[PDB]
């Protein structure tokens, strides 16, 4: 009849259609000064549990 | 181009950061509920207009 | 390689000819082989099936007819050659390895 | 140089792929495509068709992007009849020339990510397939082969409520877009996979026929929805994207940023689309109401002549292409005056873009071919018709 | 008992879980509904009478338009 | 002590005869590449690489500095092969 | 030595079943990353898919195919299949839980996997198929380049540790976990790992589709399944051997009598279960690399970074004398 | 000894006999100086056949710029007697 | 100039640089900070 | 760059003995030239300055049983630096070769592959014309008016030769020609 | 035999549920019917759930789905694929095409059925049939397969 399928009154709200930035992620210093503390951390815990097991 | 920057793209590439937010995205969907229809139970939608058997 | 023009009179379209008959024969063996016909049938009944295709046509006097048939030879032993369908009795459109013929025909159909 | 025939008889290449490839080593010499395996007669079968029995070859021959082909057959039909098609069947022609390119392009990209080795978004990216199709199913009652674009404007309305959920769709729809490019586009084994593979230059793509994302790629700005526009294209905002460096990598991002234009376009479809009739008015080519056909005698002769003889089509001949999401398709439509196409030739633009595999793919790695198949995107319904 | 080898009716046990009953058939199937939002809220399936040898063709047509969605009306309703 | 290998034997028997039950079962219902024997030979060489240094590092304990410089000449002379490889292009498979 | 096929049974049935269901397994976690379900008709959640298949799988016809090969081609797979079991026989579980002590077993582990390119490289070859023949090559090539950088990475940890004796190398992690100061070092091991078993993002066998015919092609019924499961076993002893030299085996995190309330076997099938995981969550997220770009990582990365961390770890034990 | 050349006689003998049961050729104008055209009845195509016969019986291909010349047997004879493809 | 040349190297082969530096400092370790503490060690 | 412009212009400048027919109309600016000048009016088209006619979008055969040349072969070309569309027409019969554009365009090399498998029509300096869509060894030109809907042959395995053989039609069902002029 | 039909009856159901439980169907894509089949696999109907997994090897599978048009062309190529099957196999013919060359059946260059050309055991309709019309011919198949009495028949001869 005369009622079709269109937009309401207004139109339809807006959409999004472009990529959104989602973040930078964790630091490199951080991520180098974490493993390279860890190594020297842990290679002297290597030590300790070397000197126990002997 | 500066000691920075080389360094970070350094790290970057040796710390596979990119390759982290992939395996944190493929993780979320994990959890989230299935799109799967458990036929012959449950069908998919169809309409009044189907061009089924004559 | 590529096509070439129209053969410019007789001459050069039976020149055409030979060289597409050699080109056939030299083909014989790799046939042979490709559809095993050692004990279906001798070369030289290739050939002369060959030579009698060709003579069958010695009638055409327009150049470019000859070239068309050359051209359509070609492709037929090229997909008979490089994209062979074996049947048995048959190698693409030939057939290898006291009453009168009405009467012969009545009995076979209405439609002769 | 040893040679690899490479026929894939499976859809994970094409189907009925076939190629037969010289290598030195890994290296690719020369790539030759063998075709013809979906070589069904189509354009000697539409020789023997009324002009709306044709009409459903079209859905079958780039079969992932039927509509599009659809609207380029009815729109060459209403050139040669001079057919006035009112305005809210153009936008309606146009939402679902749009919904087919999200359609295409999500098959294309996936499937070749899926070859390249990602499998998780061909996943993702048919839910959302589906979705779409359901839009198809709702409007024509079939999810591929609606047969709904017809000449005049289209076979039947709306339905209600259907714009509705096509926007709910649009409101959800980058998202997906965007984790499939999370997924892939900053990856370095993607990058390594497609960065300066099948360099294509602008006189290259000039010389071989290309079009659509084959062509824009290489920087050449051409899009026939702008350069020769149709329908309602001329009054939306869309931009076009185009590569700089001509490689896979390029058309990957390029089909991308086509996908969040063409949501662009559906959104602004959804939001001028217009009340008013579906179906051009001359009461000489378009079916009556049913109603009509049982209640007028006028309607009802109209009605027999149409679904027995079909329209005339006045004596002409015209090429009319559309940009399909493959490229550029076009109909070059012979017309004697009767009620059956007298030729109709199909300029599909997978058939130029596999003839340019050799030169694409020479130098390339082995593995590099299919990388190559993938960013043409090759549906061999219409290279062989 | 039916569950441990057939998985596929496993599911729709552990799915009926807080089910509304919709109908039973002539057949003596089953309908639930749930009205809740999963699959964007298609929440209709149907137990068949056959815990074995169950077979999608044995829905009547008075049910199979509820089932996909076609129609609102139960098959119920169409019968009246 | 050698004890600890029949285990191992014994393990390979019962693996073998696995093999042949699972296997037989159902029986009753022209184009050299060079670039593989380059990899073959950097492999033959890290292999033997491997090999000495099993040895050295159970050993570090005893053999202290001498010993550590020692193998360090020895992977010196072989990174120095290396690299004339790397150079060379050994090392690149298009 | 009466009871030692009891015991040698009790590992490799249980090890069968678990490579049956890592296959589940696979199979459902691809599918809910996803947003599908995955087997879950046969047998309820699935559970009883294993069996079918198996089931299917030996009430097949073999093929056989007409090659000159014929002992060959049946072989291959039982040798793949049969290396892929032996390695277990020097894993510990737990603390005296383990078939073969082996003082040299680190070297014997070493020795498996420099024998487990043999039934690729048979199989290849006496298919009688060109395609089947280079694909084989190519996985071939591939492992031993892995295998040099997987070698080094032992030498690291027989540096830290001493003693070729896998249950010594869990215990030298009572102080601390060598994942923890070597966790680069594990990066790298989990990483060759995935390419010395032809796993994604390194499965040239699997890349069909990319026109890389797989070693395995010609292979039909139980030959191709024996392929299968060696492959799943190594992937279960490849995660077995990262928990071991990295994780601290069967040991708890902390060592706190909280923790030590539950038995070791079950911290290290925790950890194996973790790298299992891994291993699949890494196929569901990356595409595969070209064969010549994986080569290029073997040689040009792996090897350098194995090579210096041998170097800097031997180095710094030395210098402050904290040798085992 | 191992030699090069097929023997003059044998050649000859094969040559003649080729020509001989070819088609048209009554095994009486065969002489071993005969020649093709104006002695044995045989037009152009049916000499290029004689010729491509002459190929098979010696298992080797002779030049299109060299066939032009065998017109006979003698000068066939004298082609394939001193060629050393031929078998 | 060489302060950028070998910025340059680390920037384009991160991993051969990496390897360096990584294995030069267990060479130097040995070679430099060894007999340090042996000679702290005497006195 | 409208069509009134290009069909002055090309009056103006073209040699006048390469075009025998002009068309100006919204159906398309059409060209008709005798086939022994088809190769140098594409090669003008595609390099002169102001034509710029770079894309040779396809090229089509139409079969005209009633003609003495009864095949047409349409050039349809596209000029992106001018947005414009040009096509050229020529005529052929069956044994009347015209000459190859492939050096011009080498997007012409498969669409002169399906001129000559659909029609028949051969092409001068082609360098590889054989059939590229009808099956290996096929016999006629399907597009040919006189050549039959379902064509003269079919296959079937047989299993008594163990192959997918070729055999002369047999239709269940004949194709049905409905007349409704 | 009051024993033995029992015993065997119980291993004709083990071997049937094996077979039903693991079906490797290769897939002949051919044309438009292929996309629905790619469907059928994807995450809706997910035929992974059903034991259902798509092998690319003739000799690892036991099922072949033509999915499209058979052209003259492309029949020795399904043939010969058919051919490497090994037992027991079956094949599924899907849409119009595939049934009896549908909307291409009077083409010249067209199979009138790739039951021409291979065995059938389901025909599957529609042009294209919708995912779940492929998944009821499936379920239709193992119907089919739960025919079986192998061990019986053999037992018998
Ligand atoms: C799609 O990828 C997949 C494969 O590769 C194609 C598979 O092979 C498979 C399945 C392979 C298997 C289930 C092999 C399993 C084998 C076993 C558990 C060991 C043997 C088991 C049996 C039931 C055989 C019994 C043999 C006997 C002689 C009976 C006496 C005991 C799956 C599940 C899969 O998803
Ligand atoms: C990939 C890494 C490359 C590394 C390349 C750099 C290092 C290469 C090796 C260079 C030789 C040693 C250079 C290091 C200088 C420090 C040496 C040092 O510290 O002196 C120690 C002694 O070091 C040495 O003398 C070892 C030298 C290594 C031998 C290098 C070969 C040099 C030439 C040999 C000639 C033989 C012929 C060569 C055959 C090819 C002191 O030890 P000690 O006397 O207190 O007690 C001995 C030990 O602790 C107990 O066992
Ligand atoms: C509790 C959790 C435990 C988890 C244990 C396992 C961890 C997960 C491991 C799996 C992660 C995902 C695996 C899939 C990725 C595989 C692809 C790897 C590609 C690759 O190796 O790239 C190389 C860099 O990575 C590399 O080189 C990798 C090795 C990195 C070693 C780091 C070396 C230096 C570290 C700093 C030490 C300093 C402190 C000591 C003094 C460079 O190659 P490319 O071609 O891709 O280049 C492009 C760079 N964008
Ligand atoms: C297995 C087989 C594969 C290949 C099959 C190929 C089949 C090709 C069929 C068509 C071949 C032709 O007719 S090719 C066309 C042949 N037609 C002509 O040559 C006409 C002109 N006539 C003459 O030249 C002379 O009559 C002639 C006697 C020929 C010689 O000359 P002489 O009188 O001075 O000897
Ligand atoms: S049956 Fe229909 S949908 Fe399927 S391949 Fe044929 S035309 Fe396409």
């Amino acid at each position: 009849p005369l009622l079709q399928d269109g937009p309401p009154p207004g139109g339809f709200a807006p959409v999004r259609y472009a990529r959104r930035i989602s973040n930078t992620g964790p630091s490199a210093m951080a991520m180098f000064l974490a493993v390279s503390g860890a190594f020297a951390w842990g290679m002297y815990q290597v030590g300790q549990g070397n000197k126990i097991r002997r | 181009k500066d000691w920075n920057t080389v360094f970070e793209r350094s790290i970057n590439t040796l710390f596979l950061t990119e390759m982290v937010r992939g395996l944190s995205l493929t993780l979320k969907y994990f959890f989230d509920p299935k799109v799967t229809i458990n036929y012959p139970f449950e069908k998919g939608p169809l309409s009044p207009r189907f061009r089924g058997e004559h | 390689i590529g096509v070439p023009p129209n053969s410019a009179n007789l001459t050069e379209a039976r020149r055409r000819v030979f060289d597409f008959f050699r080109a056939a024969c030299r083909s014989i063996p790799t046939i042979m082989d490709i559809y095993n016909l050692q004990d279906v049938v001798a070369p030289s009944q290739l050939r002369y099936a060959i030579s009698a295709q060709i003579r069958n046509n010695a009638h055409i006097t327009d150049p470019k007819v000859i070239d068309l048939l050359i051209f359509k030879g070609m492709e037929e032993l090229t997909d008979i050659v490089d994209h062979a369908k074996q049947r048995h009795h048959i190698i693409g459109q030939y057939v290898v390895g006291g009453k009168t013929d009405f009467l012969k025909n009545f009995y076979t159909s209405n439609y002769f | 140089n040893f040679t690899l025939n490479f026929g894939p008889q499976h859809p994970a290449a094409h189907g009925v792929l076939r190629l037969v490839l010289e290598m030195n080593g890994e290296v690719v010499e020369r790539a030759e495509p063998h075709i013809g395996l979906l070589h069904r007669g189509t354009e000697k079968l539409i020789e023997y068709k009324t002009y709306l029995q044709a009409l459903p070859y079209f859905d079958r021959l780039d079969y992932v992007s039927m509509m599009a082909q659809e609207h380029a057959y009815s729109l060459a039909v209403e050139k040669l009849l001079n057919c006035e098609v009112p305005l809210r069947a153009q936008y309606i022609r146009v939402l679902f020339c749009e919904i087919t390119r999200i359609l295409n392009h999500l098959l294309a990209l996936t499937t070749h990510a899926m070859d390249v080795g990602a499998l998780t978004p061909f996943l993702w990216a048919f839910e959302e397939r589906e979705k779409l199709l359901e839009f198809y199913e709702r409007v024509s009652g079939a999810r591929m082969h609606a047969s709904f674009i017809r000449p005049g404007g289209v076979a039947q309305d709306l339905p209600l409520g259907l714009c509705r959920d096509i926007d709910s769709f649009t409101q959800q729809f980058a998202s997906r877009i965007d984790e499939l490019e999370e997924m892939l586009t900053g990856n370095r084994i993607w990058k390594q996979r497609l960065v300066d593979i099948g360099t294509v230059t602008a006189q290259q793509a000039k010389d071989w026929g290309f079009s659509g994302v084959m062509l824009r790629g290489s920087g050449v700005c051409w899009d026939l929805r702008r350069a020769a526009p149709y329908d309602v294209y001329d009054q939306l905002d869309f931009d076009v994207p185009v590569g700089t460096r001509g490689d896979c990598y390029d058309r990957y991002c390029i089909r991308i940023e086509e996908m969040r234009q063409s949501l662009r376009i559906i959104v602004q479809c959804l939001n001028q689309m217009p009340s008013g009739m579906i179906k051009a008015d001359d009461r000489k080519l378009c079916p009556p109401s049913r109603c009509r056909m049982k209640l007028s005698m006028e309607s009802l002769i109209h009605h027999f002549e149409l679904y027995t003889e079909g329209f005339s089509v006045p004596a002409s001949s015209t090429y009319t292409a559309v940009e399909a999401p493959k490229g550029e398709f076009g109909v070059f439509l012979v017309s004697n005056g009767s009620n059956r196409p007298y030729r109709c030739k199909i300029r599909a633009p997978g058939f130029a873009h596999l003839q340019g595999l050799d030169f694409m793919s020479k130098h390339h790695m082995l593995a590099d071919v299919v990388t190559i198949i993938g960013t043409q995107d090759i549906v061999f319904g219409e290279v062989d018709r | 008992m039916r569950c441990l080898p057939d998985g596929n009716l496993l599911q729709t046990k552990i799915h009926n879980i807080g089910a509304t009953l919709v109908g039973v058939d002539k057949f003596g199937n089953k309908y639930y509904q749930k009205l809740g939002d999963t699959q964007y809220g298609r929440h209709r399936w149907v137990e068949y009478a056959s815990k074995d040898r169950y077979n999608a063709s044995q829905v009547p047509a008075e049910w199979h338009g509820w089932l996909h969605f076609i129609t609102d009306h139960t098959g119920d309703e169409l019968l009246s | 002590m050698m004890l600890e290998f029949a285990p191992i034997f014994i393990y390979l028997v019962i693996s073998l005869l696995v093999s042949l039950i699972l296997l037989g079962v159902p029986f009753l219902f022209s184009r050299f590449d060079i670039r593989f024997y380059l990899v073959s030979i950097l492999f033959l060489i890290f292999d033997l690489e491997v090999t000495f240094f099993f040895p050295w590092a159970v050993s570090l304990n005893k053999i202290d500095l001498f010993g550590f410089w020692s193998m360090m000449a020895f992977l010196f002379i072989l990174t120095i092969g290396f690299l004339y490889e790397w150079k060379r292009g050994a090392l690149d498979w298009e | 030595y009466i009871a030692v096929p009891a015991e040698i049974l009790g590992i490799i049935l249980p090890l069968l079943l678990g490579v049956a269901f890592l296959v589940l397994a696979e199979r459902k976690v691809m599918a809910f990353v996803q947003r599908r379900k995955g087997p879950d008709v046969v047998g309820s959640f699935g559970l009883l898919q294993p069996l079918a298949d198996g089931l299917k799988l030996i009430l097949k016809e073999p093929i056989s195919p007409s090659s000159a090969n014929f002992f060959l081609f049946r072989m291959a797979p039982v040798a793949t299949f049969m290396l892929s079991l032996v390695a277990w026989a020097v894993v510990p579980f737990d603390y005296g839980m383990v078939l073969s002590d082996l003082n040299i077993g680190l070297l014997y582990l070493f020795a498996i996997s420099s024998l487990g390119v043999y039934g690729i490289i048979i199989a290849g070859r006496s298919s009688n198929s060109k395609y089947a023949f280079l694909g084989a090559l190519r996985s071939a090539a591939q492992m031993v380049s892995y295998e040099v950088s997987i070698g080094l990475i032992l030498i690291t940890v027989l540096i830290c540790v001493g003693s070729c004796n896998l249950s010594e190398i869990v215990m030298a992690q009572k102080q601390i976990w060598f994942g923890i100061p070597l966790f680069p070092v594990l990066v790298m091991f989990f990483i060759s790992c995935l390419a010395e078993t032809n796993r994604a993002p390194f499965d040239l066998p699997e890349a069909e589709a990319e026109l890389v015919a797989g070693y395995n092609v010609e292979y039909s019924s139980m030959g191709f399944a024996l392929f299968f499961l060696g492959e799943y076993a190594n992937m279960i002893l490849m995660s077995g051997l990262c928990t071991l030299f990295f994780l601290g085996g069967w040991l708890p995190i902390l060592d706190l009598p909280i923790f030590k309330k539950i038995p070791g076997s079950i911290w290290f099938s925790i950890k194996v279960l973790f790298f299992l995981f891994l291993y699949i969550w890494v196929r569901a997220a990356f595409p595969r690399y070209r064969y010549d770009q994986l080569m290029g990582l073997g040689w040009k990365v792996f090897l350098p970074l194995s090579l210096a961390w041998v170097v800097s770890v031997s180095g710094l034990l030395v210098t402050f004398q904290w040798l085992p | 000894v191992r030699g090069s050349f097929l023997d003059k006689s044998e050649v000859t003998d094969r040559v003649l006999s080729v020509v001989k049961n070819f088609q048209k050729v009554d095994p009486s104008k065969v002489t071993p100086k005969a020649n093709f055209q104006n002695d044995l009845g045989l037009d152009s195509l049916d000499s290029v056949e004689v010729v491509m016969a002459l190929e098979e019986e010696f298992g080797f291909e002779i030049p299109d710029n060299e066939a032009d010349k065998i017109q006979s047997i003698d000068l066939a004879v004298d082609f394939i007697a001193s060629h050393p493809q031929a078998k | 100039p060489v302060m950028e040349k070998l910025r340059m190297f680390v920037a384009q082969e991160p991993v051969v640089a990496a390897s360096c530096l990584i294995g030069g400092v267990g060479l130097f370790l040995p070679a430099v900070v060894r007999p340090i503490l042996d000679s702290l060690e005497a006195s | 760059m409208d069509n009134q412009f290009i069909f002055k212009y090309s009056w103006e400048t073209l040699p006048k003995k390469w075009v025998k027919k002009m068309e100006r109309s919204e159906h398309g600016n059409r060209f008709d030239t005798n086939t022994d000048y088809l190769f140098q009016l594409l090669c003008f088209l595609k390099l002169h300055t102001y034509t710029r006619v770079q894309v040779l979008i396809d090229i089509c055969g139409v079969d005209y049983p009633s003609r003495k040349r009864r095949f047409e072969v349409v050039y349809n070309l596209l000029s992106t630096r001018y947005n414009s569309r040009i096509r050229v027409q020529t005529s052929a019969d069956e044994v009347t070769r015209i000459s190859s554009v492939v050096s011009l365009f080498p997007s012409a090399g498969w669409w002169e592959r399906e001129v000559w498998d659909m029609f028949g029509v051969s092409f001068i300096n082609h360098p590889d014309l054989r059939r590229i869509l009808t099956d290996y060894g096929f016999e006629g030109h399907p597009l040919r008016k006189d050549f039959p809907l379902s064509g003269y042959v079919q296959v079937r395995y047989d299993d008594p030769e163990k192959r997918v053989v070729s055999e002369p039609i047999e239709m269940t069902q004949e194709f049905r020609y409905f007349d409704f002029a | 035999s009051k024993a033995a039909e029992f015993v065997i009856s119980k291993v004709d159901d083990l071997m049937n549920w094996a077979r039903t439980g693991s079906i490797w169907p290769m897939t002949f894509g051919l044309a438009c019917c292929a996309v629905e089949m790619m469907h059928t696999g994807a995450a809706r109907y997910d035929l992974d759930r059903f034991g259902i997994i798509f092998r690319p090897s003739p000799r690892q599978s036991d099922c072949m789905i033509v999915a499209g048009t058979l052209t003259n062309k492309m029949a020795p190529a399904l043939r010969k694929v058919y051919d490497q099957m090994p037992e027991p196999r079956w094949v599924i013919s899907m849409g119009s095409c595939a049934n009896g060359g549908g909307y291409y059946h009077y083409s010249y260059s067209v199979v009138r059925g790739c039951d021409r050309i291979v065995p059938v055991d389901i025909y599957v309709p529609g042009c294209p049939p919708t995912a779940e019309a492929l998944l009821y011919g499936l379920l239709q198949l193992q119907k089919k397969i739960n025919r079986r009495k192998d061990f019986l028949h053999w037992w018998n001869k």
